[PDB]
C-alpha cells in the first residue's frame, strides 16, 4: 500500500522522507521507488523536457509507500515502472457487466439484470480502481444473501425488509446496508448522512471511506 | 331540560265567560341527523 503526494514549490527529496517517515535518513531508498534520476525534484517544467519520464517536477505527483514495503525490493521494482497503474492493480480489474446503468437501477433484487458489455473493439468491457468497487458494491447490495453456488452468507435480506415505513423499518435498513458496506475489508467504515422518506418510498445516501 | 327553549313573549289567552282559549310557541329540542366528511390523505416526511 501506499500514500500520495505531489512536488512542492522548491521543495527537496529530504524534507519527503523526513516529514512522513521520521528519519531523513530513507530518502535514498525513496528515490528508487519514484524511478527518479539524480536531480530527483527539479523545479522547472522545461528542465524536465530533458527526459521526462525520469525525473519529477513542481506540481508532479510522488508515490510514498507504507515503510514495511519500504524496504522490499519487489515494492520497489513495481513501483518504479508502474507509476499510475498502481491504483489500479492495488483495488483490482476484472469484466464491466453494468451494461445498462439505466436499467438494472428499474428491477433491483430482481435477477437476470446485469449483462457483459463491450468497450474498445472486439473485447469485453472490463472496470478499474474506483469503479471496480462501484460494480462490485452495487451488485453485491443487491444480492441475496444465500443466492451464490459458493462462498453463501453473501449479499443482503434488502429483498427482506420491505415493510410499513414506519423509522424502525427505516432503521433496520440503514443497519443491514451499513452490515453490506462495510462486509469488504477494503472498506474502513460506513456511516449514513441522510435518510428521508416520500410516502412509499425510501430515500438515503452513506458515505464510505475507501482505503487510500 | 324537556324544552329548549320558548319565547316568553308569545303567549296570547282569551277568556269568554266559562270558555278560555290559549296559544303559545316552543322550540322543541334539536336533532343531528346528518354528518358529512372530507378525508384527505397526503404525503409526509420523516428525515434523519
Amino acid at each position: 500500500r501506499f500514500k500520495k503526494h505531489v512536488v512542492q514549490h522548491e521543495e527537496t527529496m529530504q524534507a519527503i522522507a523526513q516529514r512522513y517517515y521520521g528519519d531523513v535518513s530513507y530518502w535514498i531508498d525513496l528515490v528508487e521507488h519514484n524511478n527518479l534520476k539524480y536531480p530527483y525534484l527539479v523545479e522547472t517544467d522545461e528542465e524536465k523536457m530533458k527526459d521526462p519520464e525520469r525525473l519529477a517536477s513542481t506540481g508532479d505527483t510522488l508515490i510514498i509507500p507504507i515503510e514495511s514495503d519500504l524496504t522490499d525490493v519487489s515494492a520497489k521494482e513495481i513501483n518504479s515502472r508502474d507509476k499510475d497503474v498502481l491504483v489500479e492493480l492495488a483495488l483490482g480489474r476484472d469484466l464491466n457487466i453494468t451494461a445498462d446503468e439505466k436499467y438494472f437501477n428499474e428491477h433491483g433484487t430482481s435477477d437476470n439484470i446485469l449483462a457483459f458489455s463491450t468497450n474498445g473493439n472486439g473485447d469485453l468491457d472490463t472496470v478499474k480502481g474506483i469503479d471496480n468497487m462501484k460494480q462490485q458494491l452495487q451488485a453485491r447490495l443487491l444480492t441475496p444473501r444465500g443466492s451464490l453456488m459458493l462462498h453463501p452468507n453473501y449479499g443482503s435480506d434488502l429483498h427482506n425488509l420491505f415493510g410499513l415505513n414506519i423509522p424502525e423499518q427505516a432503521t433496520l435498513i440503514e443497519m443491514e446496508v451499513l452490515r453490506t458496506l462495510t462486509s469488504d475489508n477494503r472498506v474502513k467504515s460506513a456511516n449514513l448522512i441522510d435518510w428521508k422518506i416520500q410516502g412509499n418510498v425510501y430515500s438515503g445516501q452513506f458515505s464510505v471511506e475507501i482505503k487510500s | 331540560n324537556e324544552i329548549q327553549d320558548f319565547p316568553a313573549e308569545d303567549v296570547q289567552v282569551i277568556v269568554e265567560g266559562n270558555e278560555a282559549r290559549i296559544s303559545m310557541t316552543v322550540y322543541p329540542i334539536r336533532s343531528f341527523k346528518k354528518i358529512s366528511v372530507s378525508l384527505v390523505y397526503k404525503q409526509q416526511t420523516l428525515q434523519a
